[PDB]
């Protein structure tokens, strides 16, 4: 029956008064995976932020931090603009969670990961970023509390030989700055404002 | 003019232009062995030394007609897209090269193509000739390699005397202040100014003596048709 | 005219194409010379006769270490 | 100013950059057995701990019971806070451990007489 | 004096037949155009010029400053300056007023009074700091107002790039007001 | 601070730039967050005066201008012996003849 | 005077150090003795790398299967990990902790099966 209430959601819109039926009866019923496919329909049909987050979820199999259900008993179409505290909250948190664990699941498996991938955004990078101060360590022990602990930074003073792994041909000077204008004005026309035509300036 | 290059040239084609060198006059041989015996180098540093003295082997019919072949085919070579880009490389990285002794990414692709340069050029003057073996040229030694990079000659280069007069404007003292004053302005006038003029000026002249004259240029001096 | 423990090293010693730069794996293929014999006292007196005899005829020998006709080098690999 | 060079001669001794038991060693090193406000008065660290030849016995129980808080704590923070970095010192023991394994590894097939003509290249390369 | 010399260059562009002036003008002082440029140059750095302008507890190392710029040039191998400029003095004496003549670099030296040159501005008091800085704040406003007036007319790389010289030259100002004033009132 | 806004510049990240280059074999989302965790643990210097969707749009828009597809970058700091010795042996300018 | 015979002396150090610093790129010299210095030096770097690479390709083909996963992993941390500072021996202790497992797995089943 849900499944074809998804059909109902790429179909016509006379569907949608019978759909947020059914999804008030979902959130009655209080569904676990279902509930989860039917915001992930309800939230494409209008805007994409709640419907991508709650498939996020159900990928992960979130069972606990069930407010979602509740977010999907919202009267505004099965959905809300400036969603609940508890919700947003708990998608942030988990986004960044899930995040972190994948970076340190990475990280663990290829310890190369991440300095890899922090040459990768160096490579073209404006002198200025590649000279920022390296991380300090927070840990706690006899250094920084009796001792001293010396910090990490280096001369940073570096050459970056960029080889294709695929042994295709790379973009010239001018054409690394044209595409670097072109993605500028794109996110331009995203944020009205901000300075990030002033980074491509080379600070 | 006594130009100096141009007049080294002529003084070392009057040497072996005088039938005194010609190979088939000596017995070339190990002096310092107590029983004589034949030059024992090897065949790729034969072959370099042959090369070196072509001129005195040949007469100057002869030898104008195998070295304008060689160096028409250096030239059509050098006009070759890679040639040109290592080229632009090597007056590109020109200032940090000058900040040391340590050769880089942008030279060591030159040398390379030195070393192509010196065999093509001994396979293009010698090749009429039919008793040897180009194939010997196919995998060298380093020992083999570093023998032939030596007879490179870049005839593409200004054949006359690079050596020069420049003008760095000198900082007159002012009477109105002191000998430490004034030595203090003569020091940070010295290093701020002078070094950079000079360190440049003095790598301008090294890379001058190295890049080659574009064939444009050549047909504008009227030095190749 | 090499035997099994050179060519297992050689294999392994890619990249290399001129002797010069082999010349500079001599040691590493030295090991080719195992002369493998026990410890007994009739073997090390003879241990200790035959690498003096190896040390002192090297001596007259006075090859340097590019010129090696007894390491084996590009040729046999 | 004289305040600026003041508050500059502050500032080089803080507690980050000069540490606190830098100053506790000098004032130990400076200060006699007698004059030593932490040691003076108990006469246990003057007489059982500092002022024995032969401590073994302490030696072996304070070892002891210090391993086994330290094993504790290290179990603890390995079993937390995965992303954070460590401190210099420390990782640089872990590097020089991990590089003497291979070093190791190195040396079992490797001859003593290749490794010095290697060692003696990449040294005059150096120069 | 290097931003000074483009910009009155940059603004002589927009005239036109001021190329052509500036050809005359070498004719009438049997000069190349690229000769008549380094001419010009010679005669914006005039040192006594430069120390009417200035305060002389300033005067020496604005001296300075002008003799390594005049070193850095393409002009210093010459000899020097001063004698330099008094050749130019004894070799082509109406010149300099010549050089006033032409049509663009007229408009560019008008409007650079204009902009810079202000009776409110106390030279003797340029050596300090605040006034250079509130005269530069006046610098900038009227250098805005003369920008929207070329942008009135002319209707974009040769304007860009007068601007660019006009925040370069405000930017100097704001480091070292008195050298800058001192140079500007020089040229004038 | 809003789910929103985050995903918006997450929607925008994944539809100018194909982040499936960073990693291999990951979800869209989990990739964003982790580059935005990377970002914030390396480049956090920045955030004083840049703002980090700046600095990410930025630093997305640098690497993929190098070359859509995947890359190798080696960092040398040829003032060492060890660095420049593996900058001069792991390059060779025939390559950047031919742009590779 | 004093300031001409400075600057000569300046000339020729200046004129040394060009030749100390550029002469393997001009052919200047007769026999290019100084750009085959370069070139040799080139040569001899290089032939250490590869003599570095081709000592690991023996020892990685004289040793078993898991003590060729730990080579691999202590090769590749001697050579690009300890030079890098993003790179964790933390992580690089795990992996080879995660091997010692298994072989104290295997070590306990040949002990007491
Ligand atoms: C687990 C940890 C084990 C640690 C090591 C423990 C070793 C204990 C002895 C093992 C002997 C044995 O089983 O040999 C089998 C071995 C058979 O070959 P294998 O099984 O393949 O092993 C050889 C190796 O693979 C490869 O070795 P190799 O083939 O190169 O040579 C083997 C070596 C083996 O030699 C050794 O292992 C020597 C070290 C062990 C003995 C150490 C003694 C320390 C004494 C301390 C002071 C005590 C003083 C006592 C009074 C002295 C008065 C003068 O043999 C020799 O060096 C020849 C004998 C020279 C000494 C004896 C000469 C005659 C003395 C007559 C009296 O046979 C022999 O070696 C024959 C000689 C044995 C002599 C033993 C001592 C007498
Ligand atoms: C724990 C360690 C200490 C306790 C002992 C553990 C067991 C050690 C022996 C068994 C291990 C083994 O596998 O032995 C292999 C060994 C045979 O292998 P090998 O070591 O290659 O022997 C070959 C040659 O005989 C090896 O002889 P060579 O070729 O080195 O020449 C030695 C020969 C020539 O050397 C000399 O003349 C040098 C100066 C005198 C040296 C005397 C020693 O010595 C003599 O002629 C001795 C003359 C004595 C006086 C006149 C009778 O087995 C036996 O000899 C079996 C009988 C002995 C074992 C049972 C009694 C043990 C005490
Ligand atoms: C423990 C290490 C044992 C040695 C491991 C290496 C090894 O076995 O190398 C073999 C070594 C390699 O020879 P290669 O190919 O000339 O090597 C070129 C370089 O010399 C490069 O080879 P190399 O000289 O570096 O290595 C030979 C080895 C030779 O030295 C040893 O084997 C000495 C080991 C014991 C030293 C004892 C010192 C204390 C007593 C002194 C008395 O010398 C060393 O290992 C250097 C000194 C080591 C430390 C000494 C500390 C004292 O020698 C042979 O393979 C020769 C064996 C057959 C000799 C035939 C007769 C030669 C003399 C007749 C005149 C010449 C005719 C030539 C005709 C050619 C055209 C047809
Ligand atoms: C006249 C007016 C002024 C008066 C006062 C003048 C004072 C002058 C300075 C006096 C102290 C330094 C004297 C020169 C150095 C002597 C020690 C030395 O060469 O150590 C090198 C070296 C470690 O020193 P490092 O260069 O600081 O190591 C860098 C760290 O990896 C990474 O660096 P980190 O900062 O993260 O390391 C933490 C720091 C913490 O330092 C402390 O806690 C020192 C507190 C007592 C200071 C007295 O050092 C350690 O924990 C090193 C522990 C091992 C060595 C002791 O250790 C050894 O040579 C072997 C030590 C025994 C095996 C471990
Ligand atoms: C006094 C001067 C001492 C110089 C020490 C090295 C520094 C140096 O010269 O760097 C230049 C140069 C810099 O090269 P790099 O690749 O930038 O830096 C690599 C590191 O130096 C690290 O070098 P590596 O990666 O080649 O490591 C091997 C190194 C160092 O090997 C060791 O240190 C091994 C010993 C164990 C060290 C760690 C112990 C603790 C480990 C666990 C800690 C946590 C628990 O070995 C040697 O330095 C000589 C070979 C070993 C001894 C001789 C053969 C015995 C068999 O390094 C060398 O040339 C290294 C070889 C030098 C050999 C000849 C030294 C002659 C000194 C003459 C002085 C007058
Ligand atoms: C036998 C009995 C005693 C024992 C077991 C004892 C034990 C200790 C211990 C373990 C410390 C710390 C040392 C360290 O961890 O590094 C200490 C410090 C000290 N003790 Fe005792 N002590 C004893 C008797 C005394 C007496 C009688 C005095 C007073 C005269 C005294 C005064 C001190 C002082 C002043 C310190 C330094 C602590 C500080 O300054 O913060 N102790 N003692
Ligand atoms: C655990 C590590 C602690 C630091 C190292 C202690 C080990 C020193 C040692 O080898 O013991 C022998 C010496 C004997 O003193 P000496 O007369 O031989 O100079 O030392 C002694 O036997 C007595 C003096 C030291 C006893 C241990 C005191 C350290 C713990 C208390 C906190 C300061």
């Amino acid at each position: 029956a849900l499944t074809v209430k998804s059909e109902a959601a790429l179909w016509k819109g006379a569907e949608q008064k019978v759909l947020s039926g059914l999804n008030n009866l979902a959130k009655t019923e209080l569904v676990q995976i279902t509930h989860h496919f039917g915001v992930n329909k309800q939230g494409s049909e209008a805007l994409w932020s709640q419907l991508d987050k709650a498939a996020v979820g159900a990928f992960p199999e979130l069972s606990v931090d069930e407010t979602l259900q509740l977010i999907d008993g919202f009267g505004e179409c099965p959905d809300s603009y400036t969603l609940s505290h508890d919700l947003n909250q708990r998608l942030l948190v988990s986004w960044e969670q899930l995040g972190k664990l994948n970076f340190q699941k990475l990280k663990e498996t290829n310890p190369y990961f991440a300095s890899d991938i922090v040459n990768q955004l160096d490579a073209a990078a404006a002198e200025f970023i590649k000279v920022r101060p390296a991380a300090e360590s927070e840990a706690g022990g006899f250094l920084n509390s009796l001792g001293v602990s010396s910090s990490f930074n280096t001369t940073k003073n570096d050459i970056y030989v960029v080889q294709s792994a695929s042994g295709k041909k790379l973009n010239n000077k001018e054409q690394r700055e044209a595409y670097v204008l072109e993605k500028a004005q794109k996110y331009l026309k995203e944020d009205p404002q901000s300075k990030i035509l002033d980074i491509i300036a080379q600070k | 003019p006594e130009d100096e290059g141009i007049e080294q040239q002529l003084d070392q084609q009057e040497v072996l232009l005088s039938g005194r060198y010609d190979p088939k006059l000596y017995d070339f041989q190990e002096g310092y062995t107590k029983n004589p015996e034949d030059d024992q180098t090897s065949l790729i540093e034969k072959k370099a030394f042959k090369f070196r003295y072509r001129l005195a082997n040949e007469t100057s019919e002869t030898f104008q007609r195998r070295n304008n072949r060689m160096v028409e085919r250096q030239i059509k070579r050098f006009q070759q897209p890679q040639y040109k880009h290592a080229f632009e490389q090597l007056q590109k990285n020109i200032a940090i090269s000058s900040n040391s002794g340590n050769a880089l990414h942008s030279e060591y692709g030159y040398l390379e193509l030195l070393s192509n340069e010196s065999v093509q050029l001994y396979k293009d003057y010698y090749e009429s000739d039919a008793e040897e073996d180009f194939k010997v040229f196919e995998n060298l030694s380093s020992k083999e390699k570093l023998v032939m990079i030596a007879n490179f000659e870049n005839n593409l280069l200004p054949k006359y005397d690079r050596s020069e007069v420049h003008l760095i404007p000198k900082r007159q003292w002012e009477p109105a202040f002191g000998v430490w004053e004034n030595f203090l302005y003569d020091i940070t006038e010295y290093a701020s100014f002078i070094a950079p003029r000079g360190k440049e000026i003095a790598a301008d002249y090294q890379i001058q003596s190295a890049i080659p004259l574009t064939k444009e240029e050549l047909i504008e001096a009227g030095l190749y048709k | 005219q090499t035997n099994k423990e050179w060519w297992n090293l050689a294999k392994n010693i890619q990249d290399v194409k001129c002797q010069q730069e082999l010349n500079r794996y001599n040691d590493l293929l030295s090991q080719a010379y195992t002369l493998s014999l026990d410890n007994t006292i009739r073997n090390l007196v003879f241990k200790a006769k035959f690498y003096s005899w190896l040390f002192v005829i090297n001596w007259f020998k006075a090859f340097p270490d590019d010129f090696h006709p007894f390491i084996p080098g590009l040729e046999m690999k | 100013m004289f305040l600026g060079i003041f508050k500059d001669v502050i500032k080089l001794l803080n507690k980050k950059v000069v540490p606190v038991y830098f100053w506790f060693f000098l004032y130990c090193f400076l200060s006699t057995m007698d004059t030593n406000i932490f040691v003076s008065s108990c006469s246990f660290l003057k007489v059982e701990v500092f002022g024995k030849d032969e401590n073994t016995t302490l030696v072996l129980l304070f070892y002891v019971f210090y391993s086994l808080f330290n094993f504790y704590l290290s179990r603890i923070k390995n079993k937390n806070n995965y992303l954070v970095r460590k401190h210099l010192y420390t990782t640089e023991l872990l590097i020089e451990l991990i590089l003497f394994k291979y070093k190791l590894i190195i040396l079992k097939f490797s001859s003593i007489k290749y490794i010095l003509n290697f060692n003696v290249r990449k040294f005059i390369l150096f120069n | 004096w290097q931003d000074l010399s483009k910009f009155a260059c940059l603004r002589a562009s927009l005239n036109k037949e001021s190329e052509k002036a500036f050809q005359e003008l070498a004719k009438k002082n049997n000069v190349s155009p690229q000769e008549l440029v380094e001419l010009s140059k010679i005669v914006s750095m005039n040192l006594d010029v430069l120390k009417q302008n200035i305060n002389s507890e300033q005067f020496l190392l604005e001296k300075e400053s002008t003799l390594k710029r005049y070193r850095q040039s393409s002009i210093g191998t010459r000899g020097h300056l001063q004698t330099v400029n008094e050749a130019v003095n004894t070799k082509y004496p109406t010149l300099a007023e010549g050089l006033g003549q032409v049509a663009g670099y007229k408009e560019a030296y008008q409007a650079l009074r204009e902009i810079f040159v202000h009776p409110s501005i106390s030279v003797n008091n340029l050596r300090q700091g605040s006034y250079g800085q509130q005269f530069a704040v006046d610098f900038r406003t009227r250098a805005d107002e003369y920008v929207k007036a070329l942008l009135k007319d002319h209707s974009v790389q040769t304007i860009q790039e007068i601007q660019h010289t006009l925040h370069q030259i405000i930017k100097n100002y704001e480091q070292n007001p008195a050298s800058i004033y001192a140079r500007i009132l020089t040229v004038l | 601070i809003n789910f929103k806004t985050k995903y918006r510049f997450y929607k925008f990240i994944s539809t100018n730039f194909n982040l499936q280059t960073i990693i291999k074999n990951c979800n869209d989302k989990i990739i964003f967050s982790t580059l935005l965790y990377i970002v914030n643990l390396n480049y956090s210097f920045f955030y004083k005066t840049i703002k980090n969707t700046d600095l990410i749009v930025y630093l997305l828009a640098n690497k993929f201008s190098i070359l859509n597809d995947n890359i190798i970058v080696s960092k040398f700091n040829i003032s060492k012996f060890n660095d420049y010795i593996k900058y001069i042996n792991n390059t060779n300018s025939i390559d950047t003849y031919l742009e590779n | 005077a004093i300031r001409n015979f400075v600057f000569k002396i300046s000339n020729q150090i200046q004129n040394l150090a060009a030749k100390r610093s550029l002469a393997y790129l001009n052919q200047i010299d007769s026999q290019s003795v100084p750009s085959r210095a370069t070139i040799n030096m080139k040569d001899q770097v290089t032939q250490m790398q590869r003599e570095i690479d081709n000592m690991a390709n023996v020892i990685r083909a004289q040793i078993p299967d898991e003590d060729r996963a730990e080579f691999e992993i202590l090769k590749k941390y001697y050579v690009t990990g300890q030079h890098d500072s993003l790179v964790d021996p933390q992580d690089v202790l795990l992996q080879l902790d995660r091997i010692q497992v298994l072989k104290n797995l295997k070590m306990i089943e040949l002990n007491e099966e």
